[PDB]
RNA sequence: GGGAGACUGGAAUUCCUGGUGUAGCGGUGGAAUGCGCAGAUAUCAGGAGGAACACCGGUGGCGAAGGCGGGUCUCUGGGCAGUAACUGACGCUGAGGAGCGAAAGCGUGGGGAGCGAACAGGAUUAGAUACCCUGGUAGUCCACGCCGUAAACGGUGGGUACUAGGUGUGGGUUUCCUUCCUUGGGAUCCGUGCCGUAGCUAACGCAUUAAGUACCCCGCCUGGGGAGUACGGCCGCAAGGCUAAAACUCAAAGGAAUUGACGGGGGCCCGCACAAGCGGCGGAGCAUGUGGAUUAAUUCGAUGCAACGCGAAGAACCUUACCUGGGUUUGACAUGCACAGGACGCCGGCAGAGAUGUCGGUUCCCUUGUGGCCUGUGUGCAGGUGGUGCAUGGCUGUCGUCAGCUCGUGUCGUGAGAUGUUGGGUUAAGUCCCGCAACGAGCGCAACCCUUGUCUCAUGUUGCCAGCACGUUAUGGUGGGGACUCGUGAGAGACUGCCGGGGUCAACUCGGAGGAAGGUGGGGAUGACGUCAAGUCAUCAUGCCCCUUAUGUCCAGGGCUUCACACAUGCUACAAUGGCCGGUACAAAGGGCUGCGAUGCCGUGAGGUGGAGCGAAUCCUUUCAAAGCCGGUCUCAGUUCGGAUCGGGGUCUGCAACUCGACCCCGUGAAGUCGGAGUCGCUAGUAAUCGCAGAUCAGCAACGCUGCGGUGAAUACGUUCCCG
RNA sequence: CGGCCAACUACGUGCCAGCAGCCGCGGUAAUACGUAGGGUCCGAGCGUUGUCCGGAAUUACUGGGCGUAAAGAGCUCGUA
């Protein structure tokens, strides 16, 4: 990264539900590489999903993404020799990850007996505003907000 | 502080010396040390004018320190020893006093590296 | 450890293998057997620059060639040395042997014995730089040699210091593979001690 | 803005009074003392007082120097130009001496807004008699006097004459372009800067304003400390100033410049360096290494990166180098000089822990001179893992696979040295291009080598089997077949080759096409001059020193495995992305002769018997895996997790598993609930995870190391910070 | 008898004993210590110490200096 950006890797659409969104899930959901195993889990997930609410389970995911997506995100920066946290705005790649991560690692601790129920239950609240991803997001949103004076460098 | 001295044959009480004398300086790290280790060494050599070699190595919170001299007897050798340890955490100290006069600060003066660049316009000054 | 040797470094391209022979079950003992020969006529013959000795095995028949740059030293008129040579590698178990004494072509293109001598001259009394300014003025006269280097190490000149010194004259590319470079190292025996002499030479590129 | 005196102006700070007006103000890198709620800060009006004079205003003017700018008036000093009217050498310097002399300080009397030594708190700090913050007294201001020092410096005494120029700027006279407005331009006098000749200088530099060339007068120096100090004296209210030693001590102290190294200096770049992530270490149990302690001995070496699963790719005996005890000495092992011999040598018996000792059986071939064997006697001699890696060679690590390190000739410099190698651009690169008092060259960089990714020709066994025949389930199993893989030989294929655009039309760079692959495709091997007296006399060799009835050598037993601890690398976990049970699918690489070892049978299982076939593209390692997939069960518990510890019973290797091996079975069921400060690895077939193989090896302490494949992520905004 | 400054090897010792005018020599292999061979310079002398001159242009008349090495009084006026 001294030399410039690196290249993206392009990751294919899944085959049965036919979203990016997916794979990205399956992918950080992912351990010690057996992809089958995620694979199980988050179609386990998505038709738990889709038999508690009754409709498509994608859209529902989308909702819970755009719930727990945030915009504004605090880094540390270091000008004329002192360091502040600095709200940032950010790009849409890195919101979607922050949500992705947020709402495997939330789910991983829960209390549900097992990794799919885990995550349908964190999903379904994330689509209805009750996770604690979403929790997370208002957190650092008003961790944002309340340092928006150092916004100006 | 607890200082281990791993010294090889024949250097009686350089250990309890130079335990002594290296604990000392436990007050002048201005962070907590999380290790300290002493080795004295003998020259087999007798045409070696200064036979003994002691070094030192302290973990200050994370940061390496160390030293090393030459003397003719251990008590020499753990002398210098202390006073290039105490010249190295002088050094080292990081905390406020010690970059106070570093600060870029010098509003408009004494262009630094870390100097905050000047705001420019779009347009020209004229 | 800086260099690897030369001759390792283009084995499978520009050098050759000096012991050409097949064993399947008999790899140990051909290779003792081998390295037996090969100190017992380093040790017998030094006043010829013996500059390299090859073995070839074939069941009972055994063919030790070795290359010197003076075949009288070492061939008894009558077959006197012949015969004691004959004589002591029957000792040496390895049945039938048959030697084949050579002569090398140019001597002072050969890196062995160019280390050879500076070590024999560096023994008694000559200062090492004449002896390294001789073999180098000796060698690049030579019409093949396209780059020469002379390195000796040690206690120089009977001093208590170690030094290392080296001239070099031409083009000398260790880094280059097919470039062939003859490397060539000889202790030399003083009364302070040891001096390690190393001479590279460097003859064109061979494809 | 030369000096002195008198009078006087406006902005701003401070305070006081009165409105409006509320809850903070102030201060810092961040805060706290502090101020305010009794009405602060803010805002408006009025008032008092002191000090300094924004813009003009500068490398500009004046003064002998110190120094001097708000305005006006009064008094007063000097300078410059022109005319040259006047005197007619009246000049220059000046020991002593006199005067002036920044700031601080001192005296007496005033004044005191701001600032502010001292002094108080606050903060930072390990400590802060400091830096920073809030207050704040002398002092700073005026009058009249003392003091008499400054980096009072241009670190350059005064006067005079001469010695290339170019260009700013201040004051004044004058000829010619001529609008005559215009720095028009010139000439000349007096200042004040910059650049530059000759010349001078150790060099830096100075250079018509000399540090050049000379003449007159004055001051001062004679190695560094002691010391501008003591004693005496003079001056001063005091502080102190001036004049000014010696004893003793050192072999230097110094000036300029050069090459490095370094900087909490600057610029431009890089790297899993940071940032973004993923997984860890540090907490537990165990394995291994080390320190420390202990012991008869715990053999030795290795100590930041670059020692600490390192030398050790295999410590029960051996190894083994250490300890205890038991033997031996030309020796456990060589080769030579001598005397005596036909025996050395084995084979059994006994003693002994064994080394060893002893007893019984066997006895040389040449060829007469003796040779091979040993005996003892010997004698040279062997023998040391004994010391010094700061005496060495060899080998190796490391900066670092970083781009750098040098040389010849030339040129510059008194010289150390410099240039080339710097400058702009560019690259992974001292890679290249353009410039350039340099022109070239060498070692490095790159390429040539290996492997991997595509294709072509050749090629069919032990390897494939598509099309044909025989097959019995048991399959290329078999006859046959080159078709497809594959194996191993030869070759082609990536060269910015082409196109378009940026580019000095140059390097280079961006994108596209074609292609298996695009811009050194991926990974190796390859490690410049040197550094660190880095490691290694314990692989080896080796100078010198040391031991030699021993530090040499043989043997048994023990030790290298000791354990209150400390550090380091790992493995196994703390579970449901899991445990357990049953079924089931896919690899590569490698190894095998006194070795791999199959079928079968016997054990529950390590394993036992047995031996088919195999020097192996054939047989064995099973036909080869595990994670994976499918089904059941477990339901969040110190548990069906975890396996330590321990009791009992076995197997194998080995002469021998006590100290001190591995494995199997039954039982036992510890800590451990995801781990503080801190810290590590990793950018793609990578991390994470799963298994397989090899070396060493009788067996194994292997969870170690070296390889092989399976499944296979996240993230990189960007160089401010940490490291190199 | 290391260099100044004619004249070098061996043994003994090892940061000791000692040497030395200065630089500096002694750390089991010293041309510098001690002793022996050898050598060189002088020679009825040869060395050491003390003292004066020279080298010293280092008090510079012959024959030195003062920007930064020590050295221009803080600046003027002015007496001899």
């Amino acid at each position: 990264p001294r030399k410039g950006p690196a290249p993206k890797r392009p990751l294919v659409n899944d085959p049965v539900y036919g979203s990016q969104l997916v794979t990205q899930l399956v992918n950080k959901v992912l351990l010690e590489g057996k992809k089958s195993l995620a694979e199980r889990i988050v179609y386990g997930a998505l038709e738990q999903a889709r038999e508690k609410t009754g409709t498509d389970p994608v859209v529902t995911l989308k909702r819970a993404l755009d719930n727990v997506k945030p915009a504004l995100e605090v880094r540390s920066r270091r000008v004329g020799g002192a360091t502040y946290q600095v709200p940032v705005e950010v790009r849409p790649d890195r919101s979607t990850t922050l949500a992705l991560r947020w709402l495997v690692n939330f789910s991983r601790q829960r209390r549900e007996k097992t990794m799919v129920e885990r995550l349908a239950n964190e999903i379904l609240d994330a689509s209805n505003g009750l996770g604690a991803s979403v929790k997370r997001r208002e957190d650092t949103h008003k961790m944002a907000e309340a340092n928006r004076a150092f916004a100006h460098y | 502080m607890d200082v281990d001295v791993s010294t090889d044959g024949e250097l009686p009480g350089a250990a309890e010396y130079a335990r002594e004398k290296i604990g000392r300086l436990s007050r002048r790290a201005h962070r907590p040390v999380l290790h300290a280790r002493v080795r004295l060494t003998r020259h087999g050599d007798p045409a070696v004018e200064r036979p003994v070699i002691a070094q030192a190595n302290l973990d200050v919170n994370g940061r390496q320190v160390r030293a090393q001299v030459e003397g003719v007897n251990a008590r020499e050798a753990v002398d210098r020893l202390e006073a290039r340890l105490r010249s190295r955490l002088e050094r080292i100290a990081e905390h406020w006093e010690a970059r106070r006069g570093g600060v870029p600060a010098e509003a408009g003066r004494e262009w630094r590296h870390e100097s905050e660049p000047a705001r420019r316009p779009g347009y020209f000054p004229r | 450890g800086q260099k690897i040797n030369p001759h390792g470094f283009r084995l499978g391209i520009t050098t050759e293998w000096k012991s050409r022979w097949y064993a399947d079950k008999q790899y140990k003992d051909y290779v003792k057997e081998d390295v037996a020969i090969r100190k017992l006529l380093a040790t017998g013959l030094e006043r010829a620059g013996i500059a390299d000795v090859e073995i070839e095995r074939t069941r009972d028949r055994v063919r030790v060639d070795i290359h010197t740059a003076r075949p009288g030293i070492v061939i008894g008129r009558r077959g006197t040395e012949a015969d004691r040579i004959r004589a002591d590698l029957e000792k040496l178990t390895g049945k039938q042997v048959q030697l084949n004494i050579l002569e090398v072509k140019n001597p002072e293109s050969q890196a062995q014995l160019v280390a050879q001598g500076v070590a024999e001259q560096l023994s008694n009394r000559v200062a090492f730089r004449r002896a390294m300014r001789k073999a180098i003025q000796s060698a690049m006269r030579q019409p093949n040699v396209k780059g020469i280097r002379v390195q000796c190490s040690g206690r120089l000149g009977g001093a208590e210091m170690s030094r290392s010194e080296f001239y070099r004259e031409g083009r000398v590319p260790l880094h280059t593979l097919r470039a062939d470079i003859d490397y060539g190292l000889y202790e030399a025996k003083t009364t302070f001690g040891r001096i390690g002499v190393k001479v590279w030479i460097y003859k064109g590129d061979i494809v």
